[PDB]
Order: C-alpha cells, then structure tokens, then sequence
RNA sequence: AAAUUAGAUGUAAAAAAAAAAUCUUAUGAGGGCGGAUCCGCUUCUAAUAUUUUUUUGUAGUUAUUAUUAUAAUAAUAAUCAUGUUUAUUACUUAAAAAGCUUAAUGGCUUAAUCUUGCCUUACUGUUUGAUUAACAACAAAUCUUACAGUCGCGUAAGCGGGGCAUAGGAUCACAAGAUACAAAAAGGAAAGAUCUUGGAUUUUUGGAAAAGCUACGCUAGGGAUAACAGGCUAAUUUGCGCAAGAGUGUACAAAAUGAGUGCGCGGUUUGGCACCUCGGCUUGACUAAUCCUCAUGGAUGCAGAAACUAUGUAGGGUACGACUGUUCGUCGAUUAAAAAGUUACAUGAGCUGGGUUAAAUACGUCGUGAGACAGUAUGGUU
RNA sequence: AACAAAGCACUUUGCAAAAAGACGAUAAGUCUAAGUAUUGAGUGUGAUUUCUGCCCGAUGCCGGCUGGUUAACGAAUUUUCUAAAUUGAAAAAAAAUUUGGUUUCAGAGGAACCCCCGGUUAAUGGCGGCCGGUCCUAAGGUAGCGAAAUGCCUUGGCCGUUAAAUGCGGUCUUGCAUGAAUGAUGUAACGAUACAACAGCUGUCUCUAUGAUUGACUCAGUGAAAUUGGAAUAACUGUGCAGAUACAGUUUACCUCUAGUUAGACGAGAAGACCCUAUGCAGCUUUACUGUUACUAAUUAUUGAAUACGAUU
RNA sequence: AGACAACACUGACUAGGAUAGCUGGUUUUCUGCGAAACCUAUAAUAGUAGGCAAUUUAAGUAACAUCUUAGUAGGUACAGAACUUAAUCUCAGACAAGAUGUAGAUUUUCAUACCUAGGUAUGAAAUGCAUUUUUUUUUGUAUACAUCGGGGGAUAUUUUAUCGGUGAGUAUGUAGACUCGGAAUGACAAAGAUGAAUCUUGAAUAAUCAGACAUAGAAUGAUAAGGUUGUAUGUCAAAAGGGAAACAGCCCAGAACAAGAGUUAAGGUUCCAAAAUUAUUAUUAAGUGAAAUAAAGAAAGUUUUUAUAUAAGUCGACAAGAAGAUGGGCUUGGAAGCAGCCAUAAUUUAAAGAUCUCGUAACAGAGCACUUGUUAAAUCUUAAAAGCAU
C-alpha cells in the first residue's frame, strides 16, 4: 500500500482508540532516524488525517521544486475514521468509513528531509507544513537528544534522573 | 476450554477438561519439568506444607481414608415356611 | 501457472573413580531434646539437583608413523554394531499450518490425531462432592464420586455411564412398553398412579389459536418519550475574524486579489441532545459585523471626478408600487441611500387571520376496503 | 363544486293462491296494490347538443355433463370389557370360539357449494415495455381533453392583460399521477358558488379632521362575577427543575389613591390542542380469529302406489 | 351532514348491575434501626415475582471487617517489535589460495642445451602494481548459494542508484481481537493481632427494580452536548452545618439540647464581614490580575539567565572607495552584473558576487555585500531562551 492508503479493508470498522500517552519513559519515535532534519510536533498527542498529512507533502514539495532532496516519512494512516452523519440521531450502528488517520504522541517526529540543500530553505520548508498541519511543530537536527514526555534529555539529563522521585 | 493446566498430585480431569479434586488436602499450582518441560499442572497435598513436585525418589505420600468397625458375621438360618406358613419357595424339576 | 513420485536438523551408543561444600527431600537411623508415628528444634546417613567445583582415568581393537629388539613404547587416525545396511535404538528438529462432526477461541503431538485387532459401557438402579452455593433467584442444566448388577478390551496396572472442549424447550394432551399401587356394594374392568420412551420455527423459543381505519372519536394517565419557545452543544450555515501565501495582478506577493489549509470568535440557518410540553398592522428598545450622510490612511494599479479597499463612527434616515398567504425572492420607477440583526425567529389578556388550519366536499395518487397523503382545491365561532 | 333532480341505462318481478322488494322474539299478516313487464323494486349516472372505444383473463353473477367430488344415509368390515357355554388346559394358568349385554373401528354407492365448460362491462374492475424493429399481456388508454379543482420538478414554454403577473385568459405539450354513464366534451339559460379584468364610485388608503347620540368620568340610589396558599408584591446582571417582585451582588425608591394602558406575573378560563402510554373503550372496514343468520343442498318423519328408462356391472 | 330522535346521539334518557397494573388522597407524639433505583423471569419495559436484601430478637460464632507475614490465581497500565497487523528505511555481498597478462631489478634458487664442480647464456620462480573470485571455464573457508518479473534506455541482445516480488537486518514506527517482558491495584485462602457485633443461622417479615452528578479511564457521537452506555470511588437521593458570591451531586464535616473571646477542618484574615493593612525574596505597570486561564501569532515593553563584541575603538552616524581581463559564452529586435540558459579554477587589491535590491528599450546611473578613515563608550555590543505583560 502507501504510508496514506494502507492494505486493509475499509468495511472492518475501527475503535476511536487514543494515541499513545507514554508515562514510563518511552522515547519511541522522537529522534531524527534517516534524515540530517526533522518536523516535530511539540505541544499535544493528535490524529491527523491524510489528507492533512498529503497537503503537508504537497507544501514540502512546492517550497523545494527544482532542488535534490529526499524526503522521509514517519507515520502511516493506517487508523480508519467513521463518521456518522452529522444530521443524523444517536444510535442505529457506528457510522460508514469516511477518511485514513494516524496517532501521533507528543513530541514525535512526523517529516525528515536529506538533501544538498541550505539549512534555511529547510526552515521555510518545514514552517510552511507546520503552519498547514493541525498543532503546533518545530525544527529538529540529526543529533539532537530525545524526548521524555515533554521533557527534553539535554545537559547529561536521563531517563533514571526523570523516574528518581527526589528531584529537588 | 483445553489443558492450560493439567492433573498433577492426586487430580482427576473431568470430559470438559475441568480438574477435581480426589483426596481431602490443599491446593498447589506448580510444574514439573521431570515430567514434562512445558506444562503446568495442579495438586492436592495432604499436609499443607508439602511442595510439589514431589522428588521421584521418595515414598508416595498417601492416607488410609477408611474407618474400623466390628465385622459383620451372617446367620444362617433363614427359615423355609413363611409368617403365613407357607413354603417360602418350591422346587420343581422336568423329565425326560 | 496448476496432475504424480522422491527428498529437505543434528548428536550419541567400551568404561568410569574419587574428596569437599550448598541447599532440598526420606514410611532412613522407629536418632536426640521438648511439647517411633503428630508439632517445634534438631546431629548423622542416604538419594536427586546444583559448582567453572580439587581432581584421577579416557583404554582396548584395527591400521599408520617413529624408536627399540614378530614384539614392546609413544604419537596420529578410525571405532554403536556377533548384526538378513533398507541397520537398529535413544535424544533433538522455531513458529504457523494439517487433523480432531460443523464458526471462532483454547487445547492435544509424551495423545484428544492416524492405523490395526477384538468389541458396543452410546450399560440398569441408587448415590457423593462441586460449578468460591451454574445462569448476581427458582427451574430446565454442566462436571464429578461411590455401591450393586454384568459386559467389552488388555500380559498387567487398569479404562469404559458416547464423541478434544464450548451452539437441540417444559407441562398438558396423545402413542408405545413395563410396575402390581388403588379399584366408589362385591368379582372384573374402565378411567387413574409410578418408571422408560417417542412425535414441537410451542422461534414473542419459562411455552395465546389472532388483521386494519378513525381528521366523528372517548376515558384514565405521562410529560417517565415528540411539534413551537427557552436551556446545553456548535457538526453545519446565506455569520465573521486572524495566521500563513500557491497564484492572479503586462513588471511587482500583500493597490486589488487569496487555491487547498491552520488557530479562533459569534449564536443568525439546517441539525444533535431531551433539562423542560407564519406574514402583516400598531408600538418600541437594543446591537454594530455600515446602504446613505461626517472625518480619514493605502491605491506601477490615488491626474480630476466617480468608484475600490481600509480605519473611526450607530445622530438621523433607509421610501413608493406590481407579483406571491408569504418572511424570502423577482420586477417597475424614484432616491443621498432605498443595509442587516437581537429582543418567546420582540409585540394576538394590542389588532388582523391570508398561510398552516378539526368536522363538509371534490380531484389525483395509495390502499381489497374502511380510509390515507410532507398532495391540491372551496368553505370554516379568534 | 356536496345531496336531490327531470333525463339516461342496467338488473330484477308472470301475479295458480307469496310477483319481486320491505317488515314480522315469527308467524299469520301488512305495505307493495284493489297495481300486472308501458307494473313495482333495486343500482349507477345526472337536462339537452356531439359521443360513450379495447379487454370476460382475475372477482361477482347467470347457465350448463347420464361428469368428478360428495356430509347425512349406507353394501362390505372391526374391536374393548363382562356373563354363561364349549373346546382347550386339566401344573401355580391362561388362551380361543359361539351367544347375551356393553363399547369401538369401518366405507362400494351417494347432494349443493366446489372442480370443469360457456356467457355477461352503463357488472366490481383493467387498459405495457425495450431499441420502424422486437419481447410480453385478457387487452394494452381509442375519441376527446390537457400546468387542469388533477402538475413533485415548476413561477413549464409562448401570446394577451399590468409601468412591473407565482394570477387570469388563449395556446403547445414527454399527462411524476387525464379519459369516456366513480361518464368524456362544447354552448344557451340559471348562481348570496370560486377566480380574474374594465368603467363608475367612494375616508379602503395617502392622512386624517370636525360634528351627533349612547357608554366611559363625577354626585345620589341599588348592588354582581370569574379569581384568590399566604404576602411588607422595584431595576439590572448573575445564579438556579435550565426564562426570578421573593435567591447573590449592586443600584434605585417619601406614604396613599384616581383615570388610562396591557409588557410581565410561564395572567384567567377550558383537562381546550398535539404526541406518547394502557395486555382501557367506542364506531367502521376486510381474503384477521371465532361465531350466528338470510339463503342453498340432501334426508328420517307427516307419506301411500304404478310404469318405464338409464347407469352400475 | 354520522343529520335529527325534548341538557346528551359514530347511537338518547332513565333505573338496576362494574372494573381501573393509572392519578390523587390516607389524620397524635416519643424512641430504636435503616434501604434501593441492580440481577433473573414475565404478553414484559409505568406492573409483578424470586434473589441481593431493610427490620424484629433468639441461637451460634474457627462469625465479619482491617492490618501483618507467607502463599496462590490472572496478563491491564507500562514497555517492547519477538509472533501477528500497517507503513517505512538499509543491505543483497567478503576474504584466503590458485590462475592470468604485464611492466621491472638481472641477485638467488630450480629445470634445461652446454662448456670446463664454476660460468656465458637460455626458461620458470621469487619481489611491486593489476586482473580473475559468490556459483563461472576457480577451488576452499565463512555465510540466508544471497533474488525474480515487468518496463525504459543501450547494442536476438545488454543495462540500470526506476516499479512490483523474494531473502537478510539485535533497523524505524504502528496496536480492542499482537504480548517474548511486566507493575500498582483489586481477588482467594491460612495463621496471628486489633476492632465500634459490623457475620451466619432459626422464627417473623418489607421496601426497591427511569436514578443524578463529580473524578479517573473507555465505547458511541464530531476527541460536541447538563448527550447516550459500561467499569472503579464517593456524595446526593434519604444529610443539616462551614467553604465554593447565590449552589441536591464539588472541598470539609455527619445536627440529642445549652454554655465558652474554648480547640480545630476546609476556607480565609484592608472595609462590607469574625481574623495580618503579619514578615522574606523577586516579577508585573497592563486594574493585567485579584474564586469560571479564550488560541495560533506578532512586537527595540520589561526582567533574569546563558553565550558573545569592546580603547587591537564594540554599536550608530558621517566621509570616500567599492578595479581590471569583461559588454563572460549563448539567447534575443536588444540581454552590457541584474528576462532566460551554461559556466562561475582565475586575476589584482586597503578591499570588490561573472552579482543581493532599485533603474534603462539596451547602455548609463543610485545602493548592498565588502574596505579604510573620522567622531566616540571604561559595568553601556549583538543574539537566543525563559518569566510576567501589550
Ligand atoms: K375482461
Ligand atoms: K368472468
Ligand atoms: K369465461
Ligand atoms: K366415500
Ligand atoms: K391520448
Ligand atoms: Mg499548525
Ligand atoms: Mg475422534
Ligand atoms: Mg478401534
Ligand atoms: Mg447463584
Ligand atoms: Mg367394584
Ligand atoms: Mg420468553
Ligand atoms: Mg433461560
Ligand atoms: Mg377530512
Ligand atoms: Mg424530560
Ligand atoms: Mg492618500
Ligand atoms: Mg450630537
Ligand atoms: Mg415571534
Ligand atoms: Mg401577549
Ligand atoms: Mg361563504
Ligand atoms: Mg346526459
Ligand atoms: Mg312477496
Ligand atoms: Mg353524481
Ligand atoms: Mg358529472
Ligand atoms: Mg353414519
Ligand atoms: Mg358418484
Ligand atoms: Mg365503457
Ligand atoms: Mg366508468
Ligand atoms: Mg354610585
Ligand atoms: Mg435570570
Ligand atoms: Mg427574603
Ligand atoms: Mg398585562
Ligand atoms: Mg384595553
Ligand atoms: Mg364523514
Ligand atoms: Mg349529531
Ligand atoms: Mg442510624
Ligand atoms: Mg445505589
Ligand atoms: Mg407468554
Ligand atoms: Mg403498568
Ligand atoms: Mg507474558
Ligand atoms: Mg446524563
Ligand atoms: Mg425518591
Ligand atoms: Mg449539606
Ligand atoms: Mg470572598
Ligand atoms: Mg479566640
Ligand atoms: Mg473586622
Ligand atoms: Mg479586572
Ligand atoms: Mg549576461
Ligand atoms: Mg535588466
């Protein structure tokens, strides 16, 4: 399939679900894997859809036409949403399949780019998705350190010295 | 549904794979990998102390379960005339 | 592409001996001390396991090489084999899958699968303990024990009261067998009783033989469930704003214009929930997201004029007519302009009753019909 | 605009004891009628002009076989229990047969309805698709009418009428969903029916004004009513069984009446209106369930004979 | 016309004979205890029955509750990528030896035809670079022998940093029907201890069967509802009192009656209004805020921290400079740094992009990057982050 049109079937209807709220230190998916950058959503766990995620490509794209690059994704829709009518009344089943979705969790990376391009046009690049995508995102570089939570490990910072109950 | 655990000490396993009791003791969960390495089986010890599995060298550990009484001695002498004074059976025998 | 057959892990198979320690066990020493066998302390011995532990030995046989005088010594290699090599035997060979009466889940590979032999226990009566006192009661249920009776398989121990497990309803009536209970004066019988058994979309499946209209309607109730309004909500809206800027603008992003979007306000439309069971006329009040009038920034795209956009600003004004029951909408002709919204979509104990609108009636459509209709038409105590 | 109506049409009625129809816990009997097929009754349509097409398959009704079916009746069959007798058994014994009583089974033949054949549309009713061709039906909407009292789309198109036409009139039609006695269509005459237009006329309106009488107001006389938990009964915002004179906060207000007015007191009155509920009702409908009748058919009895023929075989 | 038949007519009036699982009502005091709105069944769903269970007071208790210690069942949160699901990323190939042709130095060893055990040669090898090597016409070792179709292009034919497929990865993510790892909590039972009899049984015998909200976590809806529906806990219901301005459900706390500057909870202490105008250190200048957080975002508001510049003159302003090959080549009517395309090693300078912004039809021309000088700061430059504000 693709990373916006899975391999499942669409009459297999799918529970609301949550996104992943790690509380024992888990720092899965918030560090640059592939990439030199990355785009990073920084304020709270979301569903996007794909066609939020394909306008966030398109965006990408039509700011970096003309150049070399290679662009990485790191989320797959591969949650269906079904949406009842809106003039519809409660009850009578769950609704028909309307779009693909993914969870994200907070702080997590969604886009990565490499490429012989400057670092400035990959700013722009990326403000431009940010500012089309649901939430709020920033800039990340290869190397940086991961994320806790919202709590990011930098000056020597742990997952032991988050988990000690004596932090003062 | 099926043997997650199987009959060990003193446990019987019932047509819907239901384990019993057979003995009066104490349940115990344990495994035995002597005789099998990848199952779980259930006990019934006798003295709530004892840990399954048993080591294979030692004595079976088993109770009597039975009670003394005085013998019963029959009497013969189940008469042959009835209250009514009849014969309580007759006896008849063909010829050929 | 798809027919059959043959294959698809590895190891082991002469043989050990010895010392200590760590537990764990013992219906071992009838151990000892207290309160033979029970309980608490316990020393010794024995057994399993564990140590990478202190080690000793690792031959014999067949052959090879070297040395020594065919034999001896050392080293190297091979070595399950007294057995019709198609060897055999033991252990090992992820997971899934196949198979196991039917879906799914779990389980079985050391049997619950498969093969074969002999069989019918898919037995009769009674009965134990459970399902943390089956189904959060009762009942119909499920699993299980023992005794008696007498059959099967097995060398034996023993197994067997159908199926690997989890998906088939009673009473009543009726019918077929047994039991020897009672027998309405008496002898019989009939009709009854007990046990076994059979025939059920008794499917509203704890089990009635059962179609509609009412706008001519009635009674008891509910607002415990609707239509109007209010309340909550804000998907949606013919309601708006901000951010970003693909693009249009001969040039030039932001004079104007603004794809698909993101972050919000607001409570006008259509909706959700269920706290709670029209229009016109007259007369206002209020909001400001402004149609005109007043001040004003921007405008390769502000010469002037007019208009565009935007910022202040709600004092006053926003009229007349034709069509439509209309709010809305369309149109005629003037005007500085002929803008909106809230107020129970303001206002019927202020008016109107054209729309909606009970009884009458007709048309079309639907219905076997009585009748019905988000239909249409004339009339209808305000 | 509904009913009736003159007219039109269909069905029915032969009168010999009761014409049919209606009435009669149910009859005698009455009306029909001192009538007789040009009579009476029932049904639909609704003067007259011009017309009333296709389908008898379904439903209803009528007619029809020396037919089938066929309840009663009935040729031929059969059983339970018991009494007595016989046979049998004659051992602890039934069992079988005949008869009496008692109690069951049983169906060759044998009515209407029904099955079967035909007739009937001013009987209830029906009157097509696909692409000149083709399939289907009992037959496929004929004549005429047609944005209609019938039309969702829709304010259909065009023309006339208006300064402006969702109206009205004329006209074309592919008419969601016209149609021929549930009649089709066009005039004269008639209408407190409905719609539209013109002229005149007007306080309907622009836009009201003045005048008159009676009430309203005051004095004297007489003297009600609905209503009322109790009240010392303000405004705003908020709150709250979710719209406050009464709660919170703040503001404002000297006490008490009269005449006006109706914004609120979810004002009053009417269980008024709607929806829903009840194993509550009522009337009506029908191929709902279960029943009773009208009516039809057969037959014991009242009720006795003759002859022939036909069919069973 | 369901029209009329004497208040009434889809069937009058009157006398006699009803029911209503529905609505309303049910009258003195004191005292003790004290629910439920759940399950199952039902022609049920406004009802009813049986349970759970409220009450009365006797008979029992190895009762019941709680904690401790040891033990047991079971897979949630979490975590992870093993098995399974979605998607994505990387790799798909290396060494040793041998062989091959080559350029060498012409020493040594070896095989050869010689001469006379040496030597002139003549060949090979040794030494140094390549080449061949994952199934080859190259064996071995180590490894998963480790890869196929289609479509472009190149020349029946080969080739790919293109698509799909296979193999490998202790690569990245994803989770109601994935759980190899794995809590706390809760559940079961044993002993002991504690406690307010709270437990069981006997006898007697009810009510209740739309619950509501808060908190956490889900399904549903639209990650809306004071929405609907489970789970856990509590309150209300049936609970007054203090706090939350007012308040069923929230924070405290359970009202037998009085007295007290009594002791406290939540909550507060300038005045309304009982109690601090009580102390310490900072921030804010907006009445922000002060008992119901409006967002993204903007910005010489301010503070702090962390880097950083400065008499080698930071920062700002001012003065002047900012060359030459050269009008780079192409394109174009024209393209001269500045429409577009390609290139953009140099050269000389205190520095100067084959050119960042305006300008010309094209040149010209005015600025910038950059360079020097003057003025001039002795805690005084610039930037980022954070806090509170606009
Ligand atoms: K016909
Ligand atoms: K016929
Ligand atoms: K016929
Ligand atoms: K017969
Ligand atoms: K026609
Ligand atoms: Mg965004
Ligand atoms: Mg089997
Ligand atoms: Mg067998
Ligand atoms: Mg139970
Ligand atoms: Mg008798
Ligand atoms: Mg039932
Ligand atoms: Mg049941
Ligand atoms: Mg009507
Ligand atoms: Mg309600
Ligand atoms: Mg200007
Ligand atoms: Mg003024
Ligand atoms: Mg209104
Ligand atoms: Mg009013
Ligand atoms: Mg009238
Ligand atoms: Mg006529
Ligand atoms: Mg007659
Ligand atoms: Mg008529
Ligand atoms: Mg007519
Ligand atoms: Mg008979
Ligand atoms: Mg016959
Ligand atoms: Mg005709
Ligand atoms: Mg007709
Ligand atoms: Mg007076
Ligand atoms: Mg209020
Ligand atoms: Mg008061
Ligand atoms: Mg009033
Ligand atoms: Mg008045
Ligand atoms: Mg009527
Ligand atoms: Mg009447
Ligand atoms: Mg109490
Ligand atoms: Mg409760
Ligand atoms: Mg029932
Ligand atoms: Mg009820
Ligand atoms: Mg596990
Ligand atoms: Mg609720
Ligand atoms: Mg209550
Ligand atoms: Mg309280
Ligand atoms: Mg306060
Ligand atoms: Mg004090
Ligand atoms: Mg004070
Ligand atoms: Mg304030
Ligand atoms: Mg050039
Ligand atoms: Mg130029």
């Amino acid at each position: 399939g693709s990373w916006l049109e899975p391999n499942l079937n669409r009459k297999k209807k799918m529970m609301k679900g949550r996104p992943r709220v790690p509380t024992g230190g888990s720092t899965k998916g918030t560090t640059v894997v592939w990439g030199d950058y990355g785009l990073r959503m920084r304020d709270h766990h979301r569903r996007i859809s794909a066609q939020q995620l394909k306008l966030a490509e398109d965006t990408i794209k039509q700011r970096l036409r003309g150049q070399k690059y290679r662009l990485y994704k790191r989320v797959a829709c591969n949650v269906g949403v079904y949406v009842s009518g809106n003039e519809m009344r409660m009850g009578k089943g769950k609704g028909s399949f309307d779009h693909w979705a993914t969870r994200v969790a907070v702080n997590q990376i969604i886009f990565e780019i490499r490429g012989q391009l400057h670092e400035q046009v990959i700013r722009d690049a990326f403000r431009l998705a940010g500012h089309k995508l649901p939430g709020l995102y920033e800039f990340v570089k290869k190397g940086d350190p991961p994320v806790v939570g919202i709590t990011k490990l930098e000056d020597g910072l742990t997952v032991e010295d988050l988990k000690n109950p004596r932090k003062k | 549904r099926g043997t997650l655990w199987h009959p060990g000490e003193n446990t019987i396993m019932g047509r819907d794979h239901t384990i019993h009791a057979a003995v009066a003791g104490y349940v115990k969960y344990y495994r035995d990998p002597q005789l099998h390495p990848d199952r779980q089986y259930i006990g019934v010890v006798f003295n709530r102390n004892d840990k399954l599995p048993y080591p294979k060298d030692a004595p079976r550990k088993r109770k009597l379960g039975l009670v003394a009484v005085p013998r019963k001695v029959e009497e013969v002498e189940k008469p042959t005339m009835s209250a009514s004074g009849l014969p309580l059976f007759v006896t008849r025998h063909e010829t050929i």
